[PDB]
RNA sequence: UAAAGUUGCUGCAGUUAAAAAGCUCGUAGUUGGAUCUCUCUCGGCCGAAGCGUUUACUUUGAAAAAA
C-alpha cells in the first residue's frame, strides 16, 4: 500500500508496510491510519551492532503522523526488536541556482527546499516529541563544524537512550556531526 | 629566530606571561616570576619542587594578576576544584 | 536611534527561540483564521487583532499557528485596508496637527512637529510606491488628507 | 575578570540580564490560565496584557493593563505556563 | 547604522586582545564573518570558536590565543589584481616572514598566500598578523 | 590545597575562624573580590566564603616556602592592627618585618641604610600598604595580601579573603599563616595543635593592656 | 619635482594652536543588517544549438605603430 518513489519497493519497505497494515487493521489506532501514508524506509549501524531503521512519511502527512507517532513508535519498536525507529518527512532539495544551467525552473526556488533549510527540517523532525530549545555549532582547531543541538529537559529519561541514534542517522542523511545535550537552565 | 640552515640567531628568547600570552619586555620590572611549592599528597610537605608563573606588569597594574594566579593554580591541580 | 528624535531606545519585543505553537493553544489555525475574520470585521488593525489574540485568546504568534502574517490573511481573503496601517495613522496624525495648528497659528512647535510627521510620510509612501503598494501617482497632499481619513 | 565564560552564563547572571542582550533573548513575559469563580472554562491570559479582560462567565474584569505587567483582581487564580 | 559587520567582529575581537581576554562575543554574525575566522583559525592565530544560534542572526563566542596583534578590515572592499598584491602585502603586513592578507576570492576566502597559490585575485576583505 | 585530605581545612579552623569574625567583610565590594565572598546579610555586609580564604591562605603559604631564604620574604605592617602579629610571624617563620611607617625607597633606592631586596612581599591590608605595594611594582616583587572586600587588588598577585580590619581576625590571619608555612616547611607537624595560641598574635590597645594588668 | 604626512587615495587636521554650519528636516550624491549547497544531430565521450537573470569582479586569450 505504500507509494515509493523509486517505483520498485525493498524487502525492508515491504515489510515495514507490513507492519503499518496490521497496525490499520488490528490495533488502537485504526481510525487515523486510513489516509496515511509513507514513501520510503531504510535501515543503518548507528553504531558498534545497533540498528535503527528511517520512515520517510511524505510532506502534508507528516502533521497526521507525528500526531500519533509517539503511539506508532512504540508498536514499532515492539515489532522489530532492537531496532530504533524514527519518522522523518520526505523533503527535496532543490540544487542552487548556477549561471552555468540551463531552464531548470521558470520561477525561484523556494526557501523550504534548500539545503539548509532541509537540513534543519531533518533534524527537527528527527525528534518529535523532544523540542529542540537552542543549537551551537562549534568549529574545531582543524575546521570542522561540530552541531550541538538542546532539547527539552521534560523530554530527558524518555529520549536520552534514542541519542546516539540521532547522532547517526543525521550523519546519515546530511553528513554533519550532531551531539544533543539537555540543559539545565529552562 | 632560525634562519634558512636551521640555526637559532636571537639573542634571547623572552618569557611569555602566563595569563596573556604576551612577551615580557627586558625592562618589565612590575612583572612577577611567583614560584608555588609542590607537596606531597600524604603528608603535604614541601616538595623541593614548585609551580612557576609569570605575569606581566600589565596585568598587575590592572589587578587581574591576583585572578589570573588563581586560575593558572586552578588548572593546574594546585588549588582545589571547586 | 529614533528617526525623527534624539533618543536611543531599547524597547521592543523579544520572540522566544521555540517557533513552535504553544502547548496550551488548543485552537487550530482555521479558528484563529476565522477570529482574525470577525476581528478585521469589526473594524480592526492587524496591530490590533494581534494584540487581542495574544492578551485574551492566547496566541503567542500568528505566524506560528497560522503559517501566515496578519495583514497576509486578510489580504488572501480580501479584507485589508486600501492604504497601509502605519501610513494611514501618520496621515490621521498629520490631520490632527494640521487641524490643530488652524487655530493656533502661534504654536510654532506643532509646525515642527508637523514637518517631521510629513516627513515621515512621504519616506513611507516612497518605500511603498516602491513594492506596488500603493498607485505609483499616489500623492499626499494637506488639502487631500482628511479624505485618506 | 579577564577570562569569564561567555558561552555558559549562570542562569542567575542571564535571568539578571536584558531580554534582548541575553546569549540568546527570551522573553520576560508569560500566560496564565486564570480562573473566576463566576465561570469554569479556560481563559488565558497575557502577563502583560493591554486589553481589559472580562470573564464572559460574569460582570467581574479579569485583568486591567498596566505600564507593565496586567494587574490581576483579588480573588482570581493564575497558572503561569512555560 | 551598523554597515558591514565583518568591520565589527574584527574591531571587537581586536579590542577583546588588546584588554588581554580569552574570549569574545561577536555579534551579528555571517558567512564571511565565519570565512575570516576560519582563515584565522587555521593559522593558529585565534584558536576554536562556537557559533551561538539564536533565531535570527548568530552570535559568536570566540577563544582568544594571545598571540594575535592585529586584526582589520579594509573598507571598502577594493579589488585587488595578482600583480597589485605585493603593494597591499608592503602596505599591511609588518614583514614579508608573517602576517596574512584576507581576500575574497570566486575560489573561496583565503589568504593572500593561497590567492596566489590558486593563481586567483580577488575583493581586499581585511588583514591579520 | 590541591583537594588532598591532609591539607582540608578541620573544624577546629572553622571555629577560630568563626570567633574571629573573619568571614564579616565590609558593606563595599570591590569587583575584584566578588569572586570570594558568598553573600550580602541583610544589614550590607558581605559574608567571606572560608573556603576561598582556606585555599588562598593554603597557596601564600605554598609562595612562601619556595622562597628558599626566609629572610627574602618581607611581611609589612603600617596598621597597628596587624603590627604585632607581624612580629610574631617574622619570629616564628623567618621573615624580615617592617612594623610601623615603610619608608619610601625602601626597595627602590639602593643609596640608602635601610635597604632591602626581598623575593616575596606579604602585607596586612593593600589599601593601608599601598607604598610598599607600589614599591614592589619596580623590583619585580610579587606580592601577597590579607584583603577584604573593599580590598583593591592592585600589584596584589595573592590576595587572601579576610577581615583586615578586626584584631582578632587581622591575629588570625597571620597566626594561620605562619601555621601553614611552617607545616609546609616540615617543621611543627600537623598531627596535633601547634603550641603557639593565635592570642599572641593579637593587637592589644593602651586601653585593654591597663585593664588586664 | 622630491623634501610636503605643509593638499594627506595610500595619508593630515577641526576642545584650547587655523578650523564642526545656531538648530532640525530634507532631494540628488555616498553608504547600507542575517539569510540560497526523444532539453541536444553520423559510434552508448564530440562541433553545432544556450536568455543560464544582463552585470560588476578575477583569471585567461586575441588586438593594441615605431622610437
Amino acid at each position: 500500500i505504500v507509494k515509493p518513489n523509486g517505483e520498485k519497493p525493498d524487502e525492508f519497505e515491504s515489510g515495514i508496510s507490513q507492519a503499518l497494515l496490521e497496525l490499520e487493521m488490528n490495533s488502537d489506532l485504526k481510525a487515523q491510519l486510513r489516509e496515511l501514508n509513507i514513501t520510503a524506509a531504510k535501515e543503518i549501524e548507528v553504531g558498534g551492532g545497533r540498528k535503527a531503521i528511517i520512515i520517510f512519511v511524505p510532506v502534508p502527512q507528516l502533521k497526521s503522523f507525528q500526531k500519533i507517532q509517539v503511539r506508532l513508535v512504540r508498536e514499532l519498536e515492539k515489532k522489530f526488536s532492537g531496532k530504533h525507529v524514527v519518522f522523518i518527512a520526505q523533503r527535496r532539495i532543490l540544487p542552487k541556482p548556477t549561471r552555468k544551467s540551463r531552464t531548470k525552473n521558470k520561477q525561484k526556488r523556494p526557501r523550504s527546499r534548500t539545503l539548509t533549510a532541509v537540513h534543519d527540517a531533518i533534524l527537527e523532525d528527527l525528534v518529535f516529541p523532544s523540542e529542540i530549545v537552542g543549537k551551537r555549532i562549534r568549529v574545531k582547531l582543524d575546521g570542522s563544524r561540530l552541531i550541538k543541538v538542546h532539547l527539552d529537559k521534560a523530554q530527558q529519561n524518555n529520549v536520552e537512550h534514542k541519542v546516539e541514534t540521532f547522532s547517526g542517522v543525521y550523519k546519515k542523511l546530511t553528513g554533519k556531526d550532531v551531539n544533543f545535550e539537555f540543559p539545565e537552565f529552562q | 629566530m632560525q634562519n634558512d640552515a636551521g640555526e637559532f640567531v636571537d639573542l634571547y628568547v623572552p618569557r611569555k606571561c602566563s595569563a596573556s600570552n604576551r612577551i615580557i619586555g627586558a625592562k618589565d620590572h612590575a612583572s612577577i616570576q611567583m614560584n608555588v611549592a609542590e607537596v606531597d599528597k600524604v603528608t603535604g610537605r614541601f616538595n623541593g619542587q614548585f609551580k612557576t608563573y609569570a605575569i606581566c606588569g600589565a596585568i598587575r597594574r590592572m589587578g587581574e594578576s591576583d585572578d589570573s594566579i588563581l586560575r593558572l593554580a586552578k588548572a593546574d591541580g594546585i588549588v582545589s576544584k571547586n | 536611534g529614533r528617526m525623527h528624535a534624539p533618543g536611543k531606545g531599547l524597547s521592543q519585543s523579544a520572540l522566544p527561540y521555540r517557533r513552535s505553537v504553544p502547548t496550551w493553544l488548543k485552537l487550530t489555525s482555521d479558528d484563529v483564521k476565522e477570529q482574525i475574520y470577525k476581528l478585521a470585521k469589526k473594524g480592526l488593525t492587524p496591530s490590533q487583532i494581534g494584540v487581542i489574540l495574544r492578551d485574551s485568546h492566547g496566541v503567542a504568534q500568528v505566524r506560528f499557528v497560522t503559517g501566515n502574517k496578519i495583514l497576509r490573511i486578510l489580504k488572501s481573503k480580501g479584507l485589508a485596508p486600501d492604504l497601509p496601517e502605519d501610513l494611514y495613522h501618520l496621515i490621521k496624525k498629520a490631520v490632527a496637527v494640521r487641524k490643530h495648528l488652524e487655530r493656533n497659528r502661534k504654536d510654532k512647535d506643532a509646525k515642527f512637529r508637523l514637518i517631521l510627521i510629513e516627513s515621515r510620510i512621504h519616506r513611507l509612501a516612497r518605500y511603498y510606491k516602491t513594492k506596488r503598494v500603493l498607485p505609483p501617482n499616489w500623492k499626499y497632499e494637506s488639502s487631500t488628507a482628511s479624505a485618506l481619513v | 575578570p579577564l577570562a569569564k565564560d561567555l558561552l555558559h552564563p549562570s542562569p542567575e547572571e542571564e535571568k539578571r540580564k536584558h531580554k534582548k542582550k541575553r546569549l540568546v533573548q527570551s522573553p520576560n513575559s508569560y500566560f496564565m490560565d486564570v480562573k473566576c469563580p463566576g465561570c469554569y472554562k479556560i481563559t488565558t491570559v497575557f502577563s502583560h496584557a493591554q486589553t481589559v479582560v472580562l470573564c464572559v462567565g460574569c460582570s467581574t474584569v479579569l485583568c486591567q493593563p498596566t505600564g507593565g505587567k496586567a494587574r490581576l483582581t483579588e480573588g482570581c487564580s493564575f497558572r503561569r505556563k512555560q | 547604522v551598523r554597515m558591514n559587520v565583518l568591520a565589527d567582529a574584527l574591531k571587537s575581537i581586536n579590542n577583546a586582545e588588546k584588554r588581554g581576554k580569552r574570549q569574545v562575543l561577536i555579534r551579528p554574525c555571517s558567512k564571511v564573518i565565519v570565512r575570516f575566522l576560519t582563515v584565522m583559525m587555521k593559522h593558529g592565530y585565534i584558536g576554536e570558536f562556537e557559533i551561538i544560534d539564536d533565531h535570527r542572526a548568530g552570535k559568536i563566542v570566540v577563544n582568544l590565543t594571545g598571540r594575535l596583534n592585529k586584526c582589520g578590515v579594509i573598507s571598502p572592499r577594493f579589488d585587488v589584481q595578482l600583480k597589485d598584491l605585493e603593494k597591499w602585502q608592503n602596505n599591511l603586513l609588518p614583514s614579508r616572514q608573517f602576517g596574512f592578507i584576507v581576500l575574497t576570492t570566486s575560489a573561496g576566502i583565503m589568504d593572500h598566500e593561497e590567492a596566489r597559490r590558486k593563481h586567483t585575485g580577488g575583493k581586499i576583505l581585511g588583514f591579520f598578523f | 590545597s590541591g583537594a588532598l585530605d591532609v591539607l582540608q581545612m578541620k573544624e577546629e579552623d572553622v571555629l577560630k575562624f568563626l570567633a574571629a569574625g573573619t568571614h564579616l567583610g565590609g558593606t563595599n565590594l570591590d569587583f575584584q573580590m566578588e569572586q570570594y565572598i558568598y553573600k550580602r546579610k541583610s544589614d550590607g555586609i558581605y559574608i567571606i566564603n572560608l573556603k576561598r580564604t582556606w585555599e588562598k591562605l593554603l597557596l601564600a603559604a605554598r609562595a612562601i616556602v619556595a622562597i628558599e631564604n626566609p629572610a627574602d620574604v618581607s611581611v609589612i605592617s603600617s596598621r597597628n592592627t596587624g603590627q604585632r602579629a607581624v612580629l610574631k610571624f617574622a619570629a616564628a617563620t623567618g621573615a624580615t618585618p617592617i612594623a610601623g611607617r615603610f619608608t619610601p625607597g625602601t626597595f627602590t633606592n639602593q643609596i640608602q641604610a635601610a635597604f632591602r631586596e626581598p623575593r616575596l612581599l606579604v602585607v596586612t591590608d593593600p589599601r593601608a600598604d599601598h607604598q610598599p605595594l607600589t614599591e614592589a611594582s619596580y623590583v619585580n616583587l610579587p606580592t601577597i595580601a590579607l584583603c577584604n572586600t573593599d580590598s583593591p587588588l592592585r600589584y596584589v598577585d595573592i590576595a587572601i579573603p579576610c577581615n583586615n580590619k578586626g584584631a582578632h581576625s587581622v591575629g588570625l590571619m597571620w597566626w594561620m599563616l605562619a601555621r601553614e608555612v611552617l607545616r609546609m616547611r616540615g617543621t611543627i607537624s600537623r598531627e596535633h595543635p601547634w603550641e603557639v595560641m593565635p592570642d599572641l598574635y593579637f593587637y592589644r590597645d593602651p586601653e585593654e593592656i591597663e585593664k588586664e594588668e
